[PDB]
């Protein structure tokens, strides 16, 4: 279902999951609900989406060039 | 507060060193890190909703 | 006698336990793969009861509690059956104190017959149809899902298809039996209409005219066959009598409408439509006044059911719908006439629709209403406990043994939620003896509060029902003393 979105990022919605999946079997054998571990999870990503949202780059305008043409040869580099 | 500029200093994808991102042009949507958090909090929700069974 | 008893109590409290973390919104899903393959992910108890293997009768009869339920009102299909396991699971320590199954079963009556009157008049009811109550129960159970934007689609609809028709069925409450649903895949989700009388859904495709404003209709369910004696003959008497809409049936054979009778059939052009859905069959026959006849030589005059308007028309631009009033007696089941392009706008919504009918029958039939969410059973595990303190006998302790097995409820809503569970429910016993009947546990934000205030409500008759039901199976296996095989 990521998949049909943008593409990539297969491996890295594999591997957070997994991360949470690990991380909250280690919080639940601490007596801790899954019900507590679950809301956490989703006040976390809903306070970490808005702080992405308020850290986010528009420097690539039409003035944003040298790091635009930067990015270019960052790509191809050791060629 | 003053080094508020730096901020985007990540992992070189080829050689693995801490670097600038912002003026080695390393950039990524945002939208796809957004939804890829999100999708991944729903898959750990739902695998860790699936819980109360001794099996 | 006890030996089979003890089990019957320990195969009901397991099955009753296999399904307790499933109480309340929070109730995490399940997954057994018993049997041959069973992905069986669901967050609802009644669904996780319809698929369990199950061979001991105590268990079973959990199961028909389940069902029982989901008859009379349609909610809480898990409360009647944790309830119930607890109580079996109280039953126990009476049994071992010495205590014979037939006083614990009378004390049970007892104490649930207490509970019922105890219930009854700490509600806060609601004196007229009050039509804004109804929506705000709609508020309750109509939304939290995808039919959250089709809420306002939906919840006045059938309010006011019970205020056109306030049957009198079971003390004038709302029956299965208001003014005939159909469904139609494809269209949009406001492509429902409240309709006044019969509606069909099938394809009826006829170049001619069906639109008659004295459409006679029959239900010959006689259709063609092969071997022209027993063909024509209901052709030559719709020639006869000239009834211009009758719907067919294919109980005969398979060739329904032959190009032979279907050209007879067609040089008038009647509406033609087969395989009609048999229990909708009986409802028609109730709607239009027709008689279901297969036999042609049983079709008579006074056969010829009254109908208004009947067209094939396009409904909502193209949906080819046969509409029909003017009716002997139609409206038979409420209407909500599910069109949607997607599939779960579909389903989601004829469901929501049944759930909606499910409170409303259960918002009249009773018509008051508590704060659902732990508070009634923290108000009978303290009012029942005062009333075995002034219980004398051998009942005392087992009402107070039926005070203690309603406390799982608000328990498991406070495990669910994640709460740590007994301290919360004795600081809701603590804040309950000295404060209000509504104090409980608000499970759709986490914390303990006045539910009124926070707005987690149900019918009376919910909570009624399952704790009569409960009593009832709990009072039945606690008198089971005996099972045999081989008949």
């Amino acid at each position: 279902l990521q998949d049909k979105e943008v593409g990539d990022g297969t491996t890295s919605v594999v591997i957070i999951a997994a991360e949470l999946l690990k991380n909250a079997d280690e919080l639940v054998k601490q007596k801790i609900h899954p019900t507590s571990v679950i809301s956490g999870y989703r006040l976390a990503c809903k306070e970490a989406v808005r702080y992405i949202n308020e850290n986010l780059i528009v420097n690539t305008d039409e003035l944003g060039r040298d790091c635009l043409i930067n990015a270019a040869k960052t790509s191809m580099s050791s060629k | 507060p003053e080094r508020k500029n730096l901020k985007w200093i990540g992992l070189d994808l080829s050689n693995g060193k801490p670097r600038d991102n912002k003026q080695a042009g390393v950039f990524e949507p945002t939208i796809v890190k957004v939804k890829s958090l999100k999708f991944a909090t729903e898959a750990a929700i739902t695998i860790l909703r699936i819980d109360d069974l001794i099996k | 006698p006890a030996q089979i008893r003890f089990s019957n109590i320990s195969a009901a409290k397991a099955v009753a336990d296999a399904i307790r973390t499933s109480l309340g919104p929070k109730g995490m899903d399940k997954m057994i793969q018993d049997g041959k393959g069973d992905v069986t992910i669901t967050n609802d108890g009644a669904t996780i009861l319809k698929q369990m293997q199950v061979l001991h009768p105590a268990a079973r009869m959990l199961v028909e509690l389940s069902k029982a339920q989901d008859i009379e009102a349609g909610d809480g299909t898990t409360s009647v059956v944790i309830i119930a396991g607890s109580l079996l699971d109280s039953c126990t320590k009476l049994l071992q104190k010495g205590i014979h199954p037939t006083i614990i079963s009378e004390s049970f009556q007892k104490a649930l017959e207490k509970g019922i009157e105890i219930l009854t008049d700490m509600s806060r009811p609601v004196e007229l149809s009050d039509r804004e109550t109804l929506l705000n129960s709609a508020t309750t159970s109509l939304n939290s899902k995808v039919v959250s934007q089709y809420s306002s689609l939906l919840s006045p609809m059938s309010v006011n298809a019970v205020m056109k028709v306030i049957d009198p069925a079971t003390a004038t409450s709302v029956d299965l039996r208001d003014i005939k649903i159909v469904k139609k895949l494809g269209g949009t989700i406001d492509d429902c209409e409240l309709v006044e009388g019969l509606v069909l859904t099938q394809k009826v495709s006829n170049s001619g005219i069906t639109r008659v404003e004295k459409a006679k209709i029959g239900l010959i369910q006689f259709c063609l066959s092969a071997p022209r004696a027993y063909i024509l003959n209901l052709v030559k008497q719709i020639k006869k009598t000239g009834c211009n809409v009758l719907l067919i049936q294919k109980s005969i054979l398979r060739d329904a409408l032959s190009d032979l009778a279907l050209h007879f059939l067609n040089k008038m052009k009647i509406m033609v439509i087969k395989d009609i859905e048999r229990e909708d069959i009986e409802f028609i026959c109730k709607t239009i006044g027709t008689k279901p006849v297969a036999h042609i030589d049983q079709f008579t005059a006074d056969m010829l059911g009254s109908a208004e308007l009947a067209e094939e028309v396009n409904l909502n631009g193209s949906g080819k719908l046969l509409k029909i009033t003017g009716c002997a007696s139609p409206g038979k089941t409420v209407t909500i006439v599910v069109r949607g392009s997607n599939k779960l706008v579909i389903e989601e919504a004829e469901r929501s629709i049944h759930d909606a009918l499910c409170v409303i029958r259960c918002l009249v039939k009773k018509r008051a209403l508590i704060a659902g969410g732990g508070a009634p059973e923290i108000e009978l595990a303290l009012r029942l406990t005062e009333y075995s303190r002034t219980l004398s006998g051998m009942e005392s302790y087992c009402v107070r043994a039926f005070a203690d097995a309603m406390e799982v409820i608000p328990s498991t809503l406070a495990e669910n939620a994640g709460l740590n569970p007994i301290s919360t429910v004795t600081e809701l016993r603590n804040r309950h003896a000295q404060g209000e009947k509504t104090a409980g546990i608000n499970v759709r934000k986490g914390g303990i509060s006045n539910i009124l205030e926070e707005l987690v409500v149900q019918p009376l008759l919910v909570s009624v029902s399952a704790l009569t039901l409960a009593t009832e199976t709990v009072r039945s296996i606690l008198k089971i003393d005996d099972v045999v095989n081989t008949r």
